[PDB]
């Protein structure tokens, strides 16, 4: 499934299932996004049948042009008299054009960790 | 009957000072005053069931603790507890909330711990 809310997965993990669940597309980076990671991930790594998925996506599709003064910034959707168009809805990254990373990425750098460490006293 | 101590958790603390002076009893020694929180609870149900919702409640500090734990329910206040956490103790609670009808539910405290619920 693309995109599935929690109540989903819960649902998918409250009866025996032959085949195991997993998320193509989910948690949309478009812009200052990727909240509440760690609620999806504490509840896959505590139920049955779900085994993961793919966060949409890695790099920002902006081409890189320059202005009327000559300074660079980064084009999307009606940036080229291109009509009809749907502007900024190819900019859906975890890093810049230039692969700079957005902070949303040291989030999932910590919620993919592969150690865990609790306290007991 | 309100003159009475009736048997219920009870706290009290005082300070003592042995010198040849008599200090400003305004001044006291800073001391930590937080509790660690944990909640937990089934992140869904089926419409009807019953959802348990836990709390743990550390008091590392050197003073007795008495707090009032109120429980919210899509922001409406649902129950309330009254605890005394003694020092280098942890004490756990369970709620019982009913009635949620199908839908996502927003289950939160007074000491700053959230959670989505769903009912299937
Ligand atoms: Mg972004």
């Amino acid at each position: 499934l693309m995109y599935p809310k929690m109540d989903i997965l819960l649902e998918y993990a409250s009866k025996k299932r032959e085949k195991p669940f997993i998320m193509c597309e989910y948690a949309h980076a478009m812009g200052n996004s990727v909240g509440n990671l760690k609620d999806y991930w504490d509840v896959i790594e505590k139920y049955p049948y779900l085994h993961g998925g793919c966060i949409w996506d890695w790099v920002d599709q902006g081409i890189r042009k320059k202005d009327e003064n000559g300074r660079e910034f980064w084009a999307y959707g009606g940036d080229f008299g291109d009509t009809p168009n749907d502007g900024n809805f190819c900019i859906n990254g975890v890093v810049l054009p230039d692969r700079t990373p957005e902070p949303e990425l040291y989030e999932v750098k910590k919620v993919y960790q592969n150690v865990k460490i609790r306290q007991v006293s | 009957l309100e003159y009475r101590l009736l048997p219920k958790p009870y706290r009290f603390s005082f300070r003592m000072r042995i010198s040849e002076e008599i200090p400003s009893w305004r001044v006291l020694a800073a001391i930590p005053e937080t509790l660690h929180v944990e909640m937990s609870s089934e992140d869904v149900i089926r419409e009807g069931d019953t959802l348990r919702v836990k709390f743990s409640l550390l008091n590392d500090t050197p003073l007795s603790k008495e707090k009032q734990v109120v429980l919210f329910v899509d922001g409406n206040e649902y129950s309330v507890r009254r605890v005394v956490i003694p020092p280098f103790k942890k004490e756990e609670l369970v709620f019982k909330v009913e009635g949620l009808k199908k839908g996502e539910h927003l289950i939160h405290t007074n000491l700053n711990t959230r959670k989505t619920i769903y009912v299937r």
